[PDB]
């Protein structure tokens, strides 16, 4: 150290992820991914957060455990388990990454029926919506509120700080509704420069 | 005895008060140390500048000073202090009550002397400790060893002992082993100065009879002896420059010079010193240079040097005579007058019983100077009528300044004792001025006056006569005749319209000095003594024989306030400048502020001596005082400047036994609300109605013209990744369930929660007190997020909140600027549904409330319809 | 920040901002001596007639 | 009436030095020139110093808690104010160029980069009484060899870190025990240091170099000691790094650079956040708020302030000043706004509260002269060189006519009808007055009679007539309206320079060459009056001058004065260093005032130090410009006999002590005096004064009071005007009941009419007491407004406050709250469906 040195609750919601073990389930499609992507995973979990992890192929999920004589952080295990259920929601891996970095990053769960009962083509067209052609009105969203949204079939998720995933959450909702896309566009302008301000 | 307004800030104009002074060494420059009383000043040799004043005053005065590199020794009743840069380092405190009287540092040992012929030695409690501080060891000389004890010298090269010298003779002590080795002969004539020689083992010694002996400690015998008949030695000190002289001072205040290797007389310097102040106090050499400092108890501090000889060859026998080199002075008694030369702060005039008037500079000690008094040649061509023998001009009794014409004629006048006429003076110039002026009643001059225009003189005459001259010209112009007693005072306003003058009589006449006409007469109980005229308020303060202050409006010419409580004579008195407050001296030893607008006594102080005169600065910051005792003068700084001063009379009884809160502060803070029904904005800046309207369009523009150029590879989350604080509505956390588009249970946001408790409650005024806190983002962030969709809860009890603030009738601006946003925001929401009942409900409530508030328009048309008529027809 | 040449042309004293001079040997050159550490920089270097070196 | 006081300096935003955020972050300190200013950008307000320097400020520095702050001039000399109070608690001379001066985060010690040493002391209690020697020296550090550049404090306060010239940068222990943790020396950099700082753990320290280049610090193995483990680098093409700040809690860093641009960087990763250019204008200093989110720059050349919200990309202040160059000034009619005019061709808008320049007209090519106000407020004229008077809307901000002569002459002064349909404009060329109709935009007419220049004209608000004087020593008054013209010459001792018209219309007062105030009346043509002002004009000796001041015949001369509104005072300034206000009826001085006492100006002091000189003559006229490191510097532009009209550079000159003009604030006790150094604005309104008015003895603060608690309002409210005190109007003010202001309103009596209006207008503009106000104006115009019709001169100035009030902040509110009603009732009346 220099001379000069100075002398449990899970992030994401909607769900509930919760020497203490912690398992996580990863679904069929991400399993590639994962396995791709394994090489870069365990290290800032085995080395940063001092958890043991482990993951069953018989089962296909991950197990962490807390290591009782290397672990020291109490909050570790959660958010170890937090990370990597980002990794399994649909999240590319830097995003998630921003987890375990970060302590003040949520995300936010919610499903398409959830704000309305909506089938067939009106559901199609609801996913649409939000999507947008090629995917513009979601990128539109993520910059502005500045999160990282996952729009997998009809089931969202949102990455971001408290109240950037709040707005993020409008946004979505009134697309779903079916507000005119010029409130979603024009606020969307509104709320990024709102955000940023000091005042 | 502790003012609650003022506080002591230092001496001005004392430079020596004739304890000899100590001379020290920093490398290549020298530095004097001299007593002031109780405290001391230390002096730059080479230009005499002020560098350092002690901190405190200390509780006793001080006897002795002794300076060792940056340390200084100051000896006062039973304590040694030890001062770095005028702050103490440490205190020796001897374990007797007999005062130290003598003081010597040698290496690790310091010497004090006790008046009861007891010597303290003092050693280092390490060889690098800078100064001594543990006790070592106490040695006494009794009455057959030897008498009292003269002083305490020491000798270089004598191993840990000291040359203690007394009036019988001279001893020397061993301070380690504390052993007498040596006694000196007897002396015939009492000892009264030492001085170690440049020479080794020899000390020169001085009598009370004009004797001088280099006395040989390590032979025990006498070497020469010089007689300076009829004298008593005061100094002595040797010439180091490589030239064998010695300089010989003495009581009379006179300077000698010997060559010792002649044998002969190089010159006298005399009357350097006051012989009635006790003369040449110390006189020393500077260590190898040809510079003699001096000092006396005459409040001075002198310089002379030794120029080189004018002969080629034979330099030795042609010595120039010392030439006078520079100089630091003051009053050698205490000054009878003052006055604040200028606006500023900078200089103070000064006169004295030693008929000199000086000017002080209190920015600067330096600045200093006297007033010479050489006068100018009359214009007639008459010879002036004088005494051959220049002496200086009596003491001033009373004077006057203006600043109007500095520089282009004189523009103070001054008065002296028992003399018919009052001089003039030049500031710019420090030079008495060219002009006399006579009462012309064969009456002596009691008091001196000046308009502001610094153009008219008017002098007061102990006959009751008021002559007018004029100060460009010295040509008398006009002459009042009222009083049949001497006038006391005399004013003229700032317009140069009203006079007023006071006189002995008691009466007080008031004079219009365009028209030359007696306006109106006032009679007073008893005789009037002195008059200050405050130019910016017209109110003019008497000092009354009854031990009253009257303070009278020019105006109206009426009594307005009369001050009692003063036990004696008022000496002195004077007005702050803002025209708010009275401090006035008075013979019981006393100072009292008076407070003019409440009329009683708000602060007191005892003085120890009494005060003869107060004068405030112009600008209200100093307020200096001159006393019975003391050459110099006391300053004071006004703490009412820096914050306020309780205006509660101050306790009569309580003061003389040491011989609601908004009015006693004199401020009043606004109400929140008058009373409910009257309507009030917010309590904050007006510009937050017109920010939070027009946020957009001001936002727009803030935007730089050019977009700024950013890395492609730049963190997504910048602004959340700050290491640690940011309090914007970005960076908020939840506080601890069915998916709610307002906000799931537990991760809603704290304006939500507010709202939806109060919609229970029914009572909103815990939102709406958070809703004013918001800065105007916030606030637009959040009128935009209410939920807008069935059943449009959120909606109607935000209006409901905003309706219940209007019923308050405070801050109802901020409303009105809320419920423009929520229509900027949701007015579309609220138009498509204007049919459904819990919208338009919500909305006929506001309304009604709304509908009220017309009022405030009627008041303003109507002004309006008024103002722009009676303005213009 | 100064350099100096003796007579015969034959040796050279440069001293630098890094507290350092070296004395070089121009006809052939070749750094005679490096004298790394100086309490201060120096200012100036000079060389007399006879070989004396002089620094500031 | 007569107690004026120096209240804020408009026209400048920054000078030199460095610009400091107060701890809060809702206050910007700027140095200003021989003064510092304090914007208050929340609550839109602002306010200068009343201290004074002798040089330009060099650097300034405010404590954490915000009681203490410490300016050093450009020479060492040190003045130690009271923030709170607004006082010097000490002045100290260091005796060199102090570079630098910063607070420790703790509070207790404040170091000074003087030269090559780092020298430490003690702060003085702000609660302790003043003493002769406040400050306590701790310790002086020598290890630098060259001049210290910049310092900084470690966020614990023990340790200081300090960038020299040395191509070095160097860490000092503030604790001796704990010198061995930091006595070590980084090197390394090619050019000076102008920055090191602390990451927030304290285990990274960056330092910079002009050249740009950045290193980080880390203690590390090859045992342990500091390394360069990174090295990134600005590659600037020729701008070179001029300020360099760090924000070790959000890793900031905002760079400077000569060119004009600055650039934020996020350390260690070196990515580029944002840069911009500013201008060409090197970039002088750069400070950043507390929370890391404001960012202040400062640019000298143009005297640029900007503050930059990197977040969103917004300016929250963008201000650019005048200096030397403010040639006239113009109140609007409301007192709310005061315009100004420059040799660049820039007419802005100042507000006086805030002190912001709220709008820029760039049309005049050339320096713009003179600018009036139509009587209306919404319409302003300016005069040009360029040859043209342009008229400005001040509600689309167009330029709706312009008006140039026949014959290409450049005007000087200017003058507008009172209903706004004739300009009239001079020159010093022509000798003739052009005339012009607004809305035709013809040349009605060109006046003749002048056999010389036009120096000053000026319209009667109510008869109509021109008044116009020249150098010709005469004074000629035109009656150009009516069937028949007429003129009626009247002669002068002396050449006349100014002009100043009675608001009644009924006399002109005029300043001639030999420094003389003559007073007219226009229907006689006759003197009624005459002021001496040559013996109390201030003038300087400059420091090229070869003669005296006092035989000095260079300025004794006022060349503008202005009226009182109220009649009875006249308010005068002249090319010399004082502004005199004298009272007409008694043509007396009613109070002089030094307009600057700064050494930097030319014509500030009347006797110069005898030491300057030498068989050369004077040391300040030897140029020192190729001492100059920098080349931007050396660089002489100068052309050899320019005066004015160009640069700084141009002149070769130091700036002359000046005043172009001066005016009255038409709303309130208070008047704006135009010099070099910008506006000055001297106010009345601390009011610390006791000026009682008809006391008896039975008069208290007690009494009213107890006149109050027994309900007798009138006495009460009387009583409080004859002590005339505003805390104890104030309270009186507010504890009438509703029911009872039409009783006491009917009942003032008429001598305090027009106090009690003064003190409704001041009070009403920041009150909150909206309604309670209305209703008390409402009351005093309806009792006594025939009382205020018939003696409309006493009440001017306190009838255009009330004015003010209700048509800025009463009419205001009242628009949105009935646009609301209006939206309101849309939304439900009409019918919303599909
Ligand atoms: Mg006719």
């Amino acid at each position: 150290v220099a001379p000069t040195a100075l002398k449990g609750s899970s992030r994401i919601i909607g769900i509930n992820n919760t020497f203490e073990s912690r398992k996580i389930m990863v679904p069929p499609h991400r399993m590639t991914p994962l396995r791709n992507s394994w090489t870069k995973i365990y290290p800032p979990l085995v080395e940063h957060l001092k958890l043991q992890v482990r993951m069953n192929l018989k089962t296909k999920s991950v197990e962490l455990r807390t290591n009782p004589k290397f672990t020291t952080d109490p909050g570790a295990l959660q958010k170890g388990a937090d990370f990597i259920k980002a990794f399994t929601l649909g999240f590319d891996l830097d995003d998630s990454i921003a987890l375990l970095r970060l302590d003040d990053l949520y995300i936010e769960t919610f499903e398409v029926k959830d704000v309305k009962t909506l089938t067939g083509d009106h559901l199609s067209r609801a996913i649409g919506r939000i999507a947008g052609k090629d995917g513009k009105t979601k990128f539109a969203i993520e910059n502005a509120t500045r999160t990282r949204i996952v729009l997998a079939d009809s089931k969202i998720h949102i990455l971001g700080g408290f109240t950037h995933i709040r707005m993020a959450r409008e946004s979505v909702v009134s697309l779903i509704l079916g507000s005119p896309p010029g409130k979603v566009y024009g606020n969307l302008r509104t709320v990024a420069s709102r955000l940023k301000e000091r005042y | 005895k502790n003012s609650k307004i003022f506080s002591p800030f230092r001496i001005i104009g004392n430079v020596s008060n004739g304890v000899p002074f100590a001379t020290g060494t920093l490398g290549s420059t020298f530095y004097i140390v001299t007593c002031v009383g109780k405290t001391f000043q230390i002096y730059d040799a080479n230009t005499l500048h002020l560098l350092f004043v002690s901190e405190k005053e200390t509780p006793s005065s001080i006897v002795a000073l002794s300076a060792h590199f940056h340390y200084v020794y100051a000896a006062y009743e039973n304590k040694v202090g030890i001062y770095k840069r005028g702050i103490e380092e440490h205190l020796l405190e001897l374990e007797t009550d007999a005062n130290v009287e003598h003081l010597c540092i040698f290496g690790d040992y310091l010497c004090a002397s006790t008046d009861d012929n007891s010597i303290f030695i003092y050693k280092k409690s390490d060889p690098q400790d800078k100064y001594p501080s543990e006790f070592y060891t106490k040695l006494t000389v009794t009455e057959i060893q030897g008498g009292e004890i003269v002083s305490l010298q020491h000798l270089a090269t004598y191993l840990n002992k000291l040359t203690v010298v007394t009036k019988s003779n001279v001893l020397l002590f061993n301070v380690r082993t504390g052993k007498l080795v040596f006694t000196s002969n007897e002396f015939p004539d009492q000892i009264t100065t030492a001085e170690p020689a440049p020479v080794l083992d020899i000390i020169a010694l001085g009598t009370v009879t004009g004797e001088v002996i280099m006395f040989n400690m390590r032979k025990g015998k006498r070497i020469r002896t010089i007689k300076i008949p009829q004298s008593r030695i005061s100094s002595l000190s040797f010439r180091t420059d490589g030239s064998s002289h010695l300089s010989v001072g003495t009581s009379s205040g006179d300077l000698i010079f010997y060559d010792l290797d002649r044998r002969s007389r190089i010159h006298v310097l005399k009357n350097i010193h006051r012989e009635s102040y006790g003369g040449v106090t110390q006189a020393t050499f500077l260590n190898g240079q040809p510079i003699i400092v001096t000092s006396g108890g005459d409040n001075s501090l002198k310089e002379y040097v030794f120029d080189p000889s004018l002969s080629q060859g034979s330099g030795d026998v042609v010595v120039q005579p010392p030439r006078y080199l520079r100089s630091r002075g003051g009053h050698s008694q205490p000054p009878s007058y003052i006055a604040f030369a200028d606006s500023q702060s900078h200089f103070m005039l000064s006169a004295s019983k030693d008929r000199s008037l000086w000017s002080f500079s209190l920015r600067k000690d330096a600045q200093s100077q006297e007033m010479s008094q050489r006068l100018h040649k009359k214009q007639d061509g008459g010879r002036v009528g004088g005494s051959t023998i220049k002496s200086k001009f009596p003491e001033i009794v009373a004077l006057a300044i203006e600043n109007a014409r500095i520089g282009e004629w004189e523009n103070i006048i001054t008065a002296h004792k028992d003399e018919k006429f009052a001089r003039t003076w030049d500031m710019r110039n420090k030079r008495v001025g060219r002009w006399t002026f006579d009462t012309t009643d064969d009456g002596f001059v009691k008091s001196v006056a000046m308009s502001q225009c610094g153009n008219f003189g008017f002098i007061g005459s102990s006959n009751g006569s008021i002559t007018i001259y004029n100060m460009q010209s010295g040509i008398l112009r006009k002459k009042y005749k009222l009083h049949k007693r001497a006038v006391t005072g005399i004013s003229l306003d700032g317009m140069n319209r009203k006079m007023v003058s006071c006189g002995l009589d008691g009466i007080v006449g008031f004079y219009d000095f365009n028209k030359s006409t007696l306006l109106g007469k006032l009679k007073l109980d008893a005789p009037i003594t002195a008059m200050v005229y405050h130019r910016s308020s017209d109110l003019f303060a008497l000092a009354l024989d009854d031990l009253s202050i009257v303070v009278i409006d020019a105006v109206t010419q009426r009594v307005v306030r009369q001050l009692w409580g003063h036990s004696n004579r008022i000496t002195a008195f004077d007005f702050s400048p803002e025209g708010r407050w009275i401090v006035s001296a008075s013979l019981d030893s006393t100072i009292r502020t008076w407070d003019l607008p409440t009329g009683g006594c708000i602060d007191g102080i005892i003085v120890d001596n009494v005060a003869t005169n107060v004068k405030f600065s112009p600008n209200g910051d100093l307020l200096a005082t001159t006393h019975v005792t003391g050459n110099g003068i006391c300053i004071w700084t006004n703490r009412a400047q820096f914050k306020t001063v309780s205006t509660r009379t101050i306790d009569e009884s309580e003061f003389a036994r040491m011989a609601l809160n908004d009015i006693d502060f004199n401020t009043y803070t606004s109400l929140e609300q008058i009373d409910k029904e009257l309507l009030t904005l917010s309590i904050g800046p007006r510009s937050k109605m017109n920010t939070l309207l027009h946020l957009d369009v001001i936002r727009k523009r803030s935007k730089p013209k050019e977009a700024p150029k950013k890395s492609e590879k730049l963190p997504f989350f910048l602004q959340l990744s700050g290491e640690k604080v940011r309090e914007g509505i970005a960076h908020e956390t939840p506080e601890e369930n069915k998916f709610k588009v307002t906000g799931r249970l537990g991760f809603e946001s704290h304006f939500t929660k507010q709202l939806r408790e109060g919609s229970q409650s029914k009572d909103y005024s815990s939102l709406l007190a958070t809703l004013i806190n918001f800065s105007p983002a916030a606030v637009d962030l959040e009128i935009r997020s209410l939920n807008s969709f069935e059943p449009f809860d959120e909606i109607v009890w935000f209006i409901d909140a905003l309706t219940q603030g209007l019923k308050s009738n405070k801050n109802f601006e901020l409303y009105e600027t809320f419920m423009s946003l929520l229509f900027k925001a949701h007015g579309d929401v609220i138009h498509a549904n204007n049919k459904n009942q819990d919208i338009a409900s919500a909305l006929q409530n506001w309304e009604d409330v709304h509908k009220k508030e017309d009022r405030l328009d009627d008041l303003v048309k109507f002004c309006m319809g008024v103002a722009a008529f009676v303005t213009t027809a | 920040n100064s350099i100096a040449i003796d007579r015969s042309g034959y040796y050279m004293a440069t001293t630098g901002a890094d507290r350092s001079m070296k004395i070089w040997d121009i006809r052939n050159f070749k750094q005679l001596h490096s004298v790394e550490s100086l309490p201060t920089p120096g200012t100036n270097v000079s060389i007399s007639d006879t070989g004396l070196l002089a620094l500031s | 009436k007569s107690d004026f006081k120096f209240s804020n300096l408009l026209g400048t935003v920054y000078r030199q030095g460095n610009i400091t955020f107060s701890d809060d972050g809702k206050q910007l300190l700027s140095p200003v020139g021989n003064r510092v200013s304090v914007f208050d950008l929340i609550n839109n307000k602002s306010f200068t110093f009343e201290y004074e320097h002798r040089k330009n400020i060099a650097a300034i520095d405010l404590n954490k808690q915000g009681t203490l702050l410490i300016s050093i001039d450009e020479d060492g000399r040190a003045i130690l104010v009271n923030f709170k109070a607004r006082n010097v608690l000490h002045h100290f001379n260091f005796k060199e160029k102090c570079s630098a001066v910063k607070f420790s985060p703790d509070g207790r010690l404040f170091a000074l980069a003087s030269g090559r040493f780092l020298q430490i002391w003690k702060t003085p209690d702000v609660n302790k009484d003043r003493q002769f020697a406040p400050f306590v020296r701790h310790r002086v550090h020598a290890g630098h060899f060259q001049d210290i550049t910049s310092l900084t404090w470690s966020q614990d306060s023990r340790f200081i870190l300090t960038t020299s010239k040395d191509l070095s940068a160097k860490i000092w222990s503030v604790d001796s025990e704990e010198k061995n943790l930091a006595a070590t020396t980084f090197n390394g950099h090619r050019d000076y240091v102008m920055g090191a700082f602390f990451s927030h753990d304290q285990e990274k320290i960056y330092t910079v170099s002009k050249d740009g280049a950045v290193f980080v610090w880390e203690f590390t193995k090859r045992k342990y000691s500091w390394r360069i483990t990174k090295k990134h680098f600005f590659y600037a093409n020729q701008a070179k790094v001029k300020c360099v700040t760090f924000h070790p809690a959000t890793r900031l860093l905002a760079v400077g650079f000569t060119s004009g641009e600055f650039r934020l960087y996020d350390l260690p990763d070196f990515t580029l956040i944002q840069q911009l250019s500013m201008g060409q204008n090197p970039v002088n200093t750069v400070s950043v708020n507390q929370t890391g989110e404001w960012l202040a720059f400062g640019s000298s050349k143009l005297g640029q302030l900007l503050v930059y919200e990197w977040q969103s990309e917004s300016y929250i202040l963008k201000q650019q000043g005048h200096f030397d160059s403010t040639n006239s000034l113009a109140y609007s009619p409301d007192g709310s706004r005061v315009v100004t005019a420059s040799e660049d061709g820039k007419i802005k808008v100042w507000d006086i509260t805030s002190g912001f320049c709220l709008a820029t007209f760039e049309e005049h090519t050339s320096s713009v002269t003179a600018v009036q106000f139509a009587k209306r407020g919404q319409v302003m004229f300016s005069s040009s060189l360029d040859g043209t008077v342009r008229a400005w809307d001040l509600i689309r901000y167009r330029n709706f006519r312009t008006f140039t002569g026949t014959e290409r002459i450049q005007f000087n002064c200017l003058a507008v009808d009172p209903s706004g349909e004739v300009v009239c404009a001079g020159s010093l060329d022509n000798f003739d007055i052009h005339v012009w109709s607004v809305q035709t935009g013809q040349l009605l007419d060109a006046l003749s009679g002048h056999e010389g220049p036009v120096s000053c004209l000026s319209f009667s608000q109510e008869n109509s007539v021109l008044a116009s004087a020249s150098w010709d020593k005469t004074i000629r008054i035109w009656s150009i309206f009516g069937r028949s013209q007429q003129v009626e010459p009247i002669e002068v001792y002396s050449d006349v320079l100014a002009l100043s018209m009675r608001p009644d219309g009924k006399e002109v007062a005029v300043s001639t060459l030999k420094g003389q105030i003559s007073i007219f009346n226009i229907e006689d043509a006759k003197q009624v009056g005459n002021i001496d002002c040559r013996k109390d004009i201030i003038s300087g000796r400059f420091n090229q001058d070869r003669f005296t001041a006092k035989n000095s015949e260079r300025s004794k001369f006022f060349t503008t004065i202005h009226y009182s509104f109220d009649g009875m005072a006249i308010v005068a300034g002249g090319n010399n260093n004082s502004i005199c206000l004298y009272d007409v009826p008694n043509e007396v001085l009613l109070k002089r005032f030094i307009v600057s006492r700064n050494m930097a100006l030319n014509g500030t002091l009347e006797f110069l130090n005898s030491k300057k000189m030498t068989e050369a003559g004077s040391l300040d006229l030897i140029d020192d410009a190729g001492e100059n490191s920098d080349l931007e510097d050396r660089i002489d532009n100068s052309l050899p006999g320019s005066q004015r009209g160009g640069d700084l550079s141009t002149r070769k000159m130091r700036p002359e002590v000046r005043v172009t003009s001066v005016q009255f604030s038409p709303t309130a006790n208070a008047f704006a005096a135009a010099s070099t150094e910008g506006l000055l604005i001297y106010s009345t309104n601390d009011t610390i004064l006791f000026d009682p008015f008809d006391l008896d003895v039975d008069v208290t603060p007690h009494s009213t009071v107890e006149a109050l608690r027994e309900k007798q309002f009138l006495n009460a409210l009387v009583m409080a005007f004859r002590l005339n005190e505003e805390y104890l109007i104030n309270k009186v003010y507010e504890a009438i009941p509703i029911k009872e202001i039409p009783l006491v309103a009917s009942n003032i009596p008429a001598i305090y009419l027009p106090r009690i209006l003064k003190f409704i207008g001041d009070f009403a503009i920041e009150s909150q007491h909206i309604e309670f106000n209305l209703i008390w104006i409402k009351a005093l115009l309806s009792a006594s407004g025939g009382y205020i019709n018939e003696h409309k001169y006493l009440f001017s100035t306190a009838m255009r406050s009330i004015q003010r009030f209700i048509v800025r902040v009463a009419k205001e509110v009242v628009n949105t709250t009935t646009d609301n009603k209006y939206t309101y009732r849309f939304l439900v009346s009409t019918d919303g469906s599909m």
